[PDB]
This record gives structure tokens, C-alpha cells and sequence, in this order.
């Protein structure tokens, strides 16, 4: 299997949701992040939340298609960004755009703790048809980034505790049982909601090197902390990935 | 079809992977952004690693063309793609690494392409945004631009192995359907699909006519296009058929521009 | 006299009263006097989707067989999202900045994708070098409303909300090319004494000063309030125009002149 | 200790912004000290090797003479001040590329505007100078009124300082600090040298400064910075006495209140 | 031979005389050949502002009816200033390069905002992506003349001042793009014996050679003397005319083809 | 003499034909290269190879001017850089463009210990005309920086032993004499094939920092350290500078 690019990395993908609560919810989040800098090596990545659902209802309003609405939500995660890293600058953590990223975190990663980034992947114009709604989105592109860094970890930072059987805040909440942990196969079988994109769940299969994926609580402090260590404090997505 | 005050209601409240959410925003109205353009594929190494003999003559077809066609001229790879593709696999890098080398020689090409037809006005467009194409398109009806996708590192991997699975068919296809355009044709160095490969079988049967389902049946799911295209077309909101002919016969190019049936015609369904 | 101008630039500050005034007898050239900026609405127009945009599609592209358009656009709610978040932790008036931006860019990119098969483009970059030529040819061209002060953008005496904003990056715009007119399109006939949303019986107005909305409290009505300190510094758009985009035909009668929303003049 | 602070009951000033670089210092080069080449240069460059292990610094250039005569031909051909202003920029970019190539052995490099704005914390961690230009990049959206655009290297510079919250703003000039006549004008034989004045006191004021004027009507909206030293970068050690908060040249006091 | 030249590509060092020998026969595309490069002078023409500058507007304007035009723009004063500033320093040529390059784009820019209202964009970029389209529509553009070498500047023999300058730039555009003239705008009718602002002897060479000029000591006179040599090695531009842009007329006259100034001749 | 702006660096440029033997040299000099790191600064520089021959062999036959083919050749030699990266990643070491080796190099440097990027020098359209073969090629980029830096070293790391009287692999390999040590004013001089561009001695002629670079093989283990601690092992190229 492919070379680890940087296996000592861990990546966090910030959700959009967990950003449009606020500072109720970015403050200790932010305090969480800035105590986890001298444990280990960050990519930190963020959502787009409800600001990419108003650009949705305008764009199809507008009758655009898929690929002109994907930049338009990455545009919302790319904003999340630049707040959550601001936040951090202090620290010394900056936010980059795609291109560094892509060719240039290896040398930023020496130079400080942390930086953040856009979770959407620059799909643009090539993002793929089928759905009206950009299917390749934040927890997406973090996983595709994570293994194709061969990062030592994903954490995914949700506004809800996992994986439920249905939407915890949806019609049927009445029915929502946790799952402490899932495969991402049993889970593409499934219908219905998810908190995560089903595109993760495909480019899980493909996957070379990242085993689980863990969705905590953001809105608990210490899960991200907790998760980062390996406990088990909200869903294990298992991604088919095998280990030795 | 559902309503404005629905597909709102569902924007705001569910996950975007709610299938109620999926169902409102598929009943969404369709805009064509370049609906009276038509994409064409010049192949890499079908076409342009050939060298004059094959680019000159449909260099000649593309500026006769644009009088009567608005064109986006995408550029394949090819040979240097190929070499970059083997070293970098035989380090055990992974198609994120390796696509962007792609993308480089499709770079190449595109520039070398457009720096044939730059006297005739047409440009070579690029950047995240290609927004140099509304006004080039309106201007001298042609456009030149590099045919990968822009994926880089977040390319997703095949199944098996490091080769980046959406590559220059991929990257064409997918401009053609995102602005809407009224047809996709990739100009290659053969007639169209044939049951093998005409290069090394010799009793080969050319297939004018066929669905994506057959050519799977066939086995001939990455015989003449990237695989994915194929699941891309069968997924596609606006061309849901392509056609492949040979550029290096003249006036292939010209003739399937304006709507005649020369080559192969792959169609979704 | 330029070698006394030439002279004062060398041996002064450029805080020197005598500079300063040698400066302003410089002559006054017109980059794009021809040209006409318009604002399209971010709240007021793009965020109201289909029924408000795709008529004022039409009106852009039948006005371009007769004006040159620069067509700026606004941010909306979105951007006001962006801002609550981000005072709601303090962050200061720079970096709410940068975030107003990216929503006027999302804006103009919409816009933009309705307009690309009339030859109209987006265009962007410090420059704007792709303007020059696209007014040439396809008389129109779609930007982003925001200035780009980004962090060097100047707070509000109080709070960390830009106080310059797509109004304000319009209006520039306008007056930087020395253009003939600007005109803001919104979603009311103009300015009235009153928010006409929230006021049962505001009363209309046509025509007002700077100097008279400033007197009435209308400073912060219906435009940025120092939209009105940047009209009365105007060296080439000493007036501007709001009109109502939801009415059909606002738009054109207003670029060929006519009165038919609200005209504010410097003096 | 006022009567009015033990009031209850009265308004309450709002929090200041975060402060994204607080540990920062900003340190503004005149482009006229920047015009006197390696006479001046040089014991700068000096003195600034001497600052790295004791500051972080962001180090801004201003233009000096070139862009008088870039304002001179603009002008001439009638240009507005939207375009002369990112004309001055680059000049006070160009100081900045000669600064920082001096220093480049180092680790000094400068930057462009946009990762000013936004990749300063990561480089800053990497090193411990770089450099930029002080002019915003207002371009073509620079305030009418003026014919010479009013938001030049101090006030960028300033704006800049007052939105990290830095640690303070030194501007390093060719003269002691601020006079009440151009020490080199024709009225400099009635010059008087101010140790420290308010910037309210100097917008009420006619005629020249060394500082923009733009630059106190920012301080009147600045949120953080308290004061700002104008010294003589001429003079060696000024600059690291200033950045010790040593009283060396012309104190402008902001209006921000401390407490 | 293609299969030779292949096989020679693949197999020997691209210095090997035969390699070398077979590449030069290859087939010549000359990729603008209706175009014309013109340079307006920095130090020559721009800096002398309105008086040198507004004139050629106006030429530039009526000349594009009938030509289609590359014009560069030199650096000129204000690049002696910061050479001066950074030679003094012992900066090396590489670093002085880009603080050239800002100067010529300022000039560009200057030069590009008079012309912008007739639709002509200014132009830059590593590639020069908007060159074609813009010479297709409105028959101009304006770039800066300054090499890109930037840091890769190669040094003169002797001093520290970038020896490839805004001549060179342009030249080697002309050649590159295959144009079919290359016309320098200065501020003299074109070579004389010697300076003719400083001498009365100075005598007028309608039309000379490389070799001649060098044999006169006239190699680093009314260009930069690389750009003998590049004429010497250039494939499609082998001989430049350099006019008085301070004549009304006379640039108007040499796009025609017309000999007005000297031309100086690779052989 | 110019001052020297970072005269603590090391310039080191792998051949683009040392690149095209793949992991068999690769992964050797990627070993080497890692334990360089603890001991110099680096600014590695990757040439073309072969690949750059196929984008002449079409744009030649294209008839198109060598300015035409210098970028295309360029872009081979990033495409190099970029493929060492990501080898060294792990390490901290990314590719950098060209504009931010002319400007920024000095930060990334004090941020990690080596950077990557193309040795092919960014004249585009402005390349000299005269031969149809782009002159300033990877060997001539890498010097002008490693002098305009007034760096402590260029090593030229080839896939041969160094420079010979005649081609080693070519028609008179049997009359190939080995030249331990030459001056650049010789070689200039000599007509016939060499394993460094010709431009490379035209450079040196108006060099004014580096009075020598080594020519070593990089496909033995070891001469690329011993190269950098000035032991010869290959051919030594005086530039002409002299001690100040
Ligand atoms: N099966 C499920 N289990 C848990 N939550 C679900 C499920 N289905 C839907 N949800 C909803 O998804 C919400 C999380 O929202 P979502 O994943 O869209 O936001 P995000 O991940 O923060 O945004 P972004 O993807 O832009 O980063 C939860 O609050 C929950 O209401
Ligand atoms: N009241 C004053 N006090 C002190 N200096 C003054 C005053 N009025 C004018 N000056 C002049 O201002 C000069 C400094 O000029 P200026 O501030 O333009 O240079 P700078 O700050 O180096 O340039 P830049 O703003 O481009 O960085 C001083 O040398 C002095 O002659
Ligand atoms: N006089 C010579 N001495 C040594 N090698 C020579 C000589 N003449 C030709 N060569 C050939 O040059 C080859 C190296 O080729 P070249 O210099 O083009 O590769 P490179 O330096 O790896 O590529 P690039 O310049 O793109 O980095 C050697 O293997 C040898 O065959
Ligand atoms: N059944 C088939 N019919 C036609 N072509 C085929 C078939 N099977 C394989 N091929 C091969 O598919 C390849 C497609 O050409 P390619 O060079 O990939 O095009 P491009 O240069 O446009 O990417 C050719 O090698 C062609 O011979
Ligand atoms: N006196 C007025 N006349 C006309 N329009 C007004 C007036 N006051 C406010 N508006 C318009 O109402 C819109 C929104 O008003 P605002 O005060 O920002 O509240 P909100 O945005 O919460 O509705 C703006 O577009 C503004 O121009
Ligand atoms: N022998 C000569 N003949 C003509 N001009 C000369 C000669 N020697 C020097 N010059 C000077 O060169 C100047 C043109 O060069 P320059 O001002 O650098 O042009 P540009 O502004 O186009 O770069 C002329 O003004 C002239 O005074
Ligand atoms: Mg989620
Ligand atoms: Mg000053
Ligand atoms: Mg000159
Ligand atoms: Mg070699
Ligand atoms: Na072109």
C-alpha cells in the first residue's frame, strides 16, 4: 500500500454546526484546541454549517447545478476557517487555503503546532452529478485528506454525541438509538440520515490507511481531548481498512 | 416537485443527507449555463503526443469550427503522464500525490495547443474558476483549457492501485455537464469502440451504438473512456450521451460538431 | 504649474497644506465615463432568489445594447450571519472583513453563472484587469461588492461591524473610474422618512441632500452611513440613485437617466 | 478613583476585541530613512539583527521619494487617487523587499499583503522578524477628497498594530519626532520639539507632521494601542530604547483608555 | 528528420553538438506574426508625464484601427533610484531585478488607465493568458517590459545593475511571439555618434548593423547592450527601428513599415 | 562583491535523469538525503530528465520557439520536485514554487530543515533565442541561485561519475577519459557533450561567491554527504572566483 506522507499527523474536522452556535460552543472549543497544541501535531478542518444551506436555497432557487453549489458551501467552510483560526492566531496557528494544504503542509506543520483549513475538497466545477446537493463535502474531504497523509487519525467534531438509528433532532428522534459503534459498510446499506456525508462512507472503502473514524460531542469539553488519546467517547466508524 | 417553502424548511432543519432533503432539491429548476456550447476532448496520447501530423489538421478543423460552434477544447495527458504515473507508483505514493503530475502535463498540452491557435484570438483558460470563459466564449467562440481534474490531493483512489481514476475523460466530461452543454466529443486515433482493442486485435467489430450497461456487459467499461465516466454519464444531469470519433480523419471533428453520427455514440441508458 | 507641484512633492510632506492644495489643481481625467455601476442587493435582491433575480437578468441584458455596466453585488444575510458569529467572540472590524467579502463573492458568482451566456463575466483580482476589455465587448461586467480592506479595514467608533461594506465598495468603484452614474437597486421605490417595512405611514422621498438626511436621521437609512462622507468627498459622482429592482423597468429608465427612485446629492 | 466610575448605573464601556497577536511588536521604517541608502541602512540593519532575540517583529516599510515622483507623473497625467495609491504601495513594498534581503541570513523574508492579513501567526512562529509594506492595500477603493491618498504607511501600519492588539507601534523616522513646523521647512527656525502630544491635539492642528493625518483619525477609533513613539532611526539605539518603551523621541498619545 | 531527432532527444545530452545541429532544423511557427511589439520609453517617454504620454494615447488609440499592438513599458527614474539604493547596499543583480519589474508595472499601469476606456487591458501574468483574446478584440495590450527573471537575472560582467532590462523584455516578446517588428518609442529621432543631449557633435544614423555599433562603441548607446547580441541570435525579429515618440507621427508612420528613425540590423 | 544572503546554505541539485530511474535511485538518495538534514541546510533543486526530451520531441515538431519549450521543460523539473517532496515529507520538507524561493525562502528555512524546489530558472517567454533548445536549464538555475545567495555550496548530483572527455553512454564511450577536477573557462572552451549545460559555464564566468561545484554520482550511497563535507568524489568545477 501507498507510503505514509505524514504519519504523525492527527486530523480534526471542526463541524459547521458546531461553529454557527457561537461563542457558547467556539470558546471552549477554542480553550480545548489551544491545551491540545503541545500534545500533537494538528490539521484542524472546518465545516460549512447553515450559512451553505441558505446559499442552497438560493442557488437552486436560481436553478444552478451541482458543481456551482459546491464551491459556494466550501465558501462557508473556508469562512468557519478563517474565524476558528483567528481565534488560535495567538498560538501561532494560520489559516491556509487548498493549494497549501495540498503541497506546503509539511513545512507549516514545522513551523507551528496547528493550522486550519477548508474540510470541503476543491471539487468546483468537477464535483460529480447526480445529486442536486454537493455530495463530496466536509467530512468528505477531511477523510480523503487524512488518508491520503496516511494521518495517524480523523476525529470527527459533531453537534451530537454519534451516530444514531435516525435523526436525534428529527420526526423521528423518538426512535434514535446510539450507535457506539458501526462499520461504514453496514451504515452505506442503511437509508436514511446520517451526520456524516454518505460520500465518507464511500471513499472509506477505498481506503488505504486510516482504520476508524471517531464522531464525538464538540458541545461536551474533553471528547475531542479524550478521542484524540484513542477512548472511546462517541461513534467508531470502522472503514475496512485492515490492520497487521 | 414539492414547494420553495418545503425545500427551505428541509435546507434549514435536516442533514443534507436526509433523503426527504435529497428528494426537494432534486425537484429543484435546471439552468443550462452554456447551453448553446459544445466540449470536445483533444486526446493526449491519441492526438497531441503525435505531434503535427495529427494536431495541425484538426487545429485547421477547430478555427473553420468556431464560426458555426461555441468550443471548449479540453487536452488530454498522455505519455509523459504516464512515465510520471510509473515512477511516482513505483515509490508508493497515492493518486492524491499523483494526479497533480498529471495535471501537469495536461498543462502542457493545453498550452501547447493553444499557442497553435493564439493568432486565430482563442485563449488558453485556467484558474480555479476558469473565468476568462464567458467573454472568450462570446468573443472568438473557442476556448482552450487542461483537460484534469482539479481534485490534487483529494482525488479519490480506484479500488485497486495508485492511478488517479478520474483523469482527462473525467475532467471534460464533467465541464460539459456542469455548463450544461449541448454535446461531449472526445476526439481520439480510432474510428470509435471495437469489441478489443483494434490496436492489437486484428478481427475486431466496430460499435457504432451503445449503452453504458452494454459496454459493461461487453467488458468494455474502460476500453475507450475512464471507467467512472461511464457511472459520471449514467448519473448526469445534462449530456447523457457522448461521441467518440477519429481525429485523425479529416472532417470528423467538423461533421460530429454539427450533430452527424461518425464515430461511436455511448449513451447512459 | 507642474514644477511647482513637482517641487512641493520632493521638499514637503505630503501632510503639507501647500502640497495638498497644489494637488487638487491637477487635472481630473475619467477612466471609464462612460460606464455606469450598478449595486445589486444582497439582502434586498440576490438573497430573495429567483423571482427578484431572473427579471433583473433580463433588464442587465437588454440595458447592455445601450449602457456600459459594472455590475456590483451585494452580501446579505449571510454576511450578517457571519458577523454575529464573529462579534458574538470579539473579533475585531478586520477580520469581520475578510467575511463579508467571500459572501459578495458568492453573490457575483451566482449572478455571474445567469449571465455567462450573454458573454458577461466575473471578474476579480486587486486589478480588475479583466474590466477594460469585457466592457468593451460585452458591455457589462458582474463584481464583488466588498472594498478590500480586509484587516486594514477602519472600524466604527463603536462595535466590529465593517462599517464600509458593499455600498461603500460600489460607490468607490463608481468614482475611482470617474463613471457617469451609480445606482443602487434594492427592493423599496427609495428613501422615506421612516423604514417603510416596519413604519405604517413613512412618507416617500424623491429627492434629498446629504446634508438634509443627516438633519432628518436618515443618516444609516437606506444606504451606509459613510457612504454619504465618501458622496460629499466625490471628486466625479456627486449623486446617486436608489431605485425599486422587484419593479420592471426601474433599472432602465434609471440608466438612461430618468428619475424614478430616490436621488441623494453631496450638496 | 472618580466619582463617576463608582456609579453603578452608568453605561459600561464594551470589551475590546481579541487580540490576535499580543505578543507582537510593529515596527514602521520611513521610506525616506529607507532613501538614504547604506548610510542609514546599514547601522538599521544592525541595530534590527541586535532586536531579533529580544522581539517579535513585524517590520512595515514605508515609500519615500519614489512615490512622490510616481504622484508627480500620476498627476500629471491626471490620474485619481484610487490609482495613485496602489502606485505609493509599491514603492513602500519595494523597501521591503531591501530590508528583508538584508536580513534574509537571518530568517527575515517579506511578504505580500494577503499573507500579512492572514498567515502572519504560522510565519511568525517559523522566524522571528518579517517584513512587509506598511501602505493598505486600499487600491482602487482609497477615500476620495484628497487628491494624494490619505491612507499611507502610518496609518496602515497603525491599523495593522490596532488589529493584531500588538504590543505597540513604533514609527522609526528621519528626524527626533514631531515639531510644530517642518524642522526642515522654510519656518524651521521656529520649529519646537514636542516630547509628547495627544492625537486629538494634532488633528485640531494645521500644517505639516511627520505622520499622516489619516493616522489620528484612526487612533480615534483604535481599540488597543495606547501610544505611539516617533524616533529618529538615524540616531543609533533609539529604535531599541523605543521598543523598551523609553521615552526617545515624540510620544503621540491615542485616546485609548488603559486601566 | 523527426525519427533522427527523436532518437537524439532520447538517447544523447541535450548539449551534444548533433542533438543540438537536428533541433535547429525543426519547423519555425511563428505564433503572433501580424502583431507588433512596440516599447514606450520609462525613462524616456512616461516619466516626462502628460506632455510625452498624452500624445501617444492618441496615436495608440487611431493606430490600433490598423494594427494589432504589444506595447511594454519601461521602468525608467525610479528604477535608477532603487538600483541606486540597492547597488549601494551590495545587493546582487537577482535582487535588484524585481524592484525594476515594480517600476515598469507601475508605468503599465499608468499607461493602461488612459487607454482603458477604448477597451485596451493591461496584460501580465508568467503565461500572458490574456494576450490572445485581447489582441483579437480590440487590436492592443499593454504589458510591463521588465524580464521575469527576477532572483535568475544573469549578471553583467561587472556591478550589480540587472543588464536584461525593459529592452530586453520587449525584444525578446517580439521574438518569441515570431511578431513582425519590433519599434522602440524614445525621445530621440534614434541613434546619433554620441549622446545628443550632451554633445553638439552628435550626428544622426538613420540605419546600422550589431557590428558596426559595437565597432563605434555605440553597443550600450540607445539600448541595452544585450540586446545586440539577442538580435544577433534571434530567429524571426532581425532588425529593430527606434523613433522620437515625441513627434507626433512618428510611431503611427513605423507600424506601416515606414523607416522614420534607425533601424539597426542582427547583420 | 555582493553581500551574500544566505551564505549558510547548502544548494544541492538531483539530475532529472537520476529522478527517471525511479525507486531504484530514489529511495536511496531519499535515505540520504534524511540524514543530511540534522547536518545542513538544504535547498534541494530537481533538473528535468527525460520527460522534458518527449515535450521537445512534440513541441519541436509542432515548430513551436524555445521559449515556448523552456516552460514546458520547467514543469518536468517541478514535477520532479514534487515526487522528492512528498518522499521527505514526514521529514518537513515540501516543494515550494519559484515565487516564494526568490522571496521567501529565508522563513521556510528557519520553519524546517530543507525545501524542494525546480532547479529550472522561470524564463517562460523571455528564454534566449539561438539554439531551439531552452539554454538555462536545470544545471544553470540551480547555480544562479546558489550565487545570487552566496550559499556555501552547489552539488550537482548526475548518474555518472561526473564529467569526461567524451560521453561515457554515448557512440565514443571507449575514448572517455574520467577528469577528476576543470575549470569552467576550459570546459567552455572544449566542444563535444557534457553532463551540464553549457549556459552552466557561462554563469560561472560572472559568478560572485561560488568558486566550485562538484559533479558527483548519485546513484553511489554516500558521495552526495561527502560532496557536502568537500571530499572529492566526482568532478570538481572551478568557477573562476577567486578568494576576496
Ligand atoms: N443518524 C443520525 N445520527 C446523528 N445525527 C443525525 C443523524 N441523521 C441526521 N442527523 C443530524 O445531523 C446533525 C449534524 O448536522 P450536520 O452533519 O449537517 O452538520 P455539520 O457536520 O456540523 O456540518 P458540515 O457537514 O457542514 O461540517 C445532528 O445534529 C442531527 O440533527
Ligand atoms: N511638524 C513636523 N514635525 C516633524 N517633521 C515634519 C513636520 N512637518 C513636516 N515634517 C517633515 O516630514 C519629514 C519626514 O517625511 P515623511 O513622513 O514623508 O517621510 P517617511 O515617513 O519616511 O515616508 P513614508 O510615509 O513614505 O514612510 C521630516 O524630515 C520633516 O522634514
Ligand atoms: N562529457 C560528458 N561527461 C559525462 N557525461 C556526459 C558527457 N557528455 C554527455 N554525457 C551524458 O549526460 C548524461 C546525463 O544527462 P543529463 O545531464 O541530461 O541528465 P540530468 O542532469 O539528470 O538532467 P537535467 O539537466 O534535466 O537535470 C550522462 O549519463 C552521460 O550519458
Ligand atoms: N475496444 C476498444 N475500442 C477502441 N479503443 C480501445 C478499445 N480497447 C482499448 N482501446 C484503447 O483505449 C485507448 C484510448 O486511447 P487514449 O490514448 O487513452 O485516448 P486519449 O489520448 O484521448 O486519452 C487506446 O489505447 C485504444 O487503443
Ligand atoms: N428610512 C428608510 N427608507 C428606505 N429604506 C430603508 C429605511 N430604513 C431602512 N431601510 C432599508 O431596510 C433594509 C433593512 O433595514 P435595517 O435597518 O438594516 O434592518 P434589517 O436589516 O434588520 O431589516 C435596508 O435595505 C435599508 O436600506
Ligand atoms: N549614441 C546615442 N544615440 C542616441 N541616444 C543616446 C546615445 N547615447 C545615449 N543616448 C541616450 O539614450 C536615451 C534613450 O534611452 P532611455 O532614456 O534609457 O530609453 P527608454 O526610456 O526607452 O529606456 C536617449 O534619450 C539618449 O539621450
Ligand atoms: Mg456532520
Ligand atoms: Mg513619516
Ligand atoms: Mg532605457
Ligand atoms: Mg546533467
Ligand atoms: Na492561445
Amino acid at each position: 500500500r501507498p507510503i505514509r506522507l505524514l504519519p504523525w499527523l492527527q486530523v480534526v474536522k471542526i463541524g459547521g454546526r458546531v461553529m454557527d452556535r457561537g461563542a457558547d460552543a467556539i470558546l471552549p472549543l477554542v480553550e480545548e484546541l489551544r491545551k491540545l497544541l503541545p500534545e500533537h501535531r494538528l490539521l484542524i478542518l472546518t465545516g460549512a454549517g447553515v450559512r451553505a444551506r441558505h446559499v442552497f436555497s438560493v442557488g437552486l432557487d436560481l436553478g444552478l447545478p451541482v458543481g456551482s453549489l459546491a464551491p459556494l458551501a466550501a465558501s462557508e467552510a473556508g469562512q468557519n476557517g478563517h474565524i476558528l483560526a483567528a481565534m488560535l492566531a495567538s498560538e501561532g496557528v494560520s489559516y491556509v487555503e487548498h493549494p497549501t494544504v495540498a503541497d506546503q503542509l509539511a513545512i507549516h506543520l514545522s513551523a507551528t503546532r496547528a493550522v486550519v483549513g477548508s474540510a470541503f475538497p476543491p471539487y468546483h466545477h468537477h464535483e460529480f452529478p447526480g445529486s442536486r446537493i454537493p455530495p463530496h463535502r466536509a467530512d468528505t474531504g477531511a477523510f480523503l485528506l487524512a488518508d491520503a497523509f496516511g494521518a495517524a487519525g480523523l476525529t470527527i467534531v459533531e453537534n451530537v454525541d454519534g451516530i444514531y438509528t435516525a435523526d436525534p433532532n428529527g420526526p423521528d428522534r423518538g426512535q434514535a438509538r446510539f450507535l457506539p459503534e458501526t462499520s461504514a459498510t453496514d451504515l452505506a446499506k442503511s437509508e436514511g440520515p446520517l451526520p456524516v456525508d454518505r460520500a465518507l462512507l464511500d471513499v472509506m472503502a477505498t481506503a488505504r490507511h486510516i482504520e476508524r473514524v471517531q464522531v464525538v460531542n464538540g458541545l461536551v469539553p474533553g471528547r475531542l481531548t479524550a478521542a484524540l488519546r484513542g477512548e472511546h467517547v462517541g461513534t467508531l466508524i470502522r472503514t475496512g481498512v485492515r490492520p497487521a | 416537485a414539492n414547494s420553495t417553502a418545503e425545500l427551505e424548511e428541509l435546507l434549514m432543519q435536516r442533514s443534507l443527507t436526509d433523503p426527504q432533503l435529497q428528494a426537494a432539491a432534486a425537484a429543484a429548476a435546471d439552468f443550462r449555463i452554456l447551453p448553446d456550447a459544445t466540449v470536445i476532448k483533444i486526446g493526449g496520447q491519441s492526438v497531441i503526443d503525435r505531434g503535427r501530423a495529427a494536431v495541425y489538421p484538426l487545429v485547421d478543423e477547430i478555427v473553420a469550427a468556431r464560426k458555426n460552434h461555441k468550443l471548449l477544447i479540453g487536452t488530454g495527458a498522455g505519455t509523459r503522464a504516464r512515465h510520471l504515473y510509473s515512477i511516482a507508483a513505483g515509490l508508493g505514493l497515492p493518486a492524491g500525490v499523483l494526479a497533480q503530475l498529471g495535471s501537469s502535463v495536461a498543462d502542457q498540452n493545453a498550452a501547447m495547443l493553444g499557442q497553435l491557435l493564439a493568432k486565430h484570438g482563442i485563449p488558453v483558460v485556467g484558474g480555479a474558476g476558469l473565468s476568462a470563459v464567458p467573454l472568450s466564449l462570446a468573443e472568438v467562440n473557442a476556448v482552450v483549457f487542461s483537460g484534469m481534474p482539479p481534485y490534487k490531493l483529494w482525488m479519490r483512489p480506484a479500488a485497486e492501485g495508485v492511478i488517479p481514476p478520474y483523469r482527462t475523460d473525467a475532467g471534460c466530461f464533467l465541464l460539459a455537464e456542469q455548463f450544461g452543454c449541448k454535446q461531449m466529443i472526445f476526439v481520439k486515433d480510432e474510428d470509435g469502440l471495437y469489441t478489443a482493442n483494434p490496436k492489437t486485435s486484428k478481427d475486431a467489430t466496430f460499435i457504432p451504438r451503445i449503452s453504458v450497461d452494454e459496454m459493461k456487459a461487453k467488458g468494455l467499461h474502460d476500453s475507450i473512456l475512464e471507467f467512472p465516466v461511464l457511472d459520471l454519464l449514467q448519473s448526469a444531469q445534462h449530456v447523457r450521451e457522448v461521441q467518440v470519433v477519429n481525429g485523425l480523419v479529416p472532417g470528423n471533428l467538423t461533421r460530429a460538431l454539427a450533430g452527424e453520427h461518425v464515430g461511436t455514440i455511448i449513451t447512459a441508458s
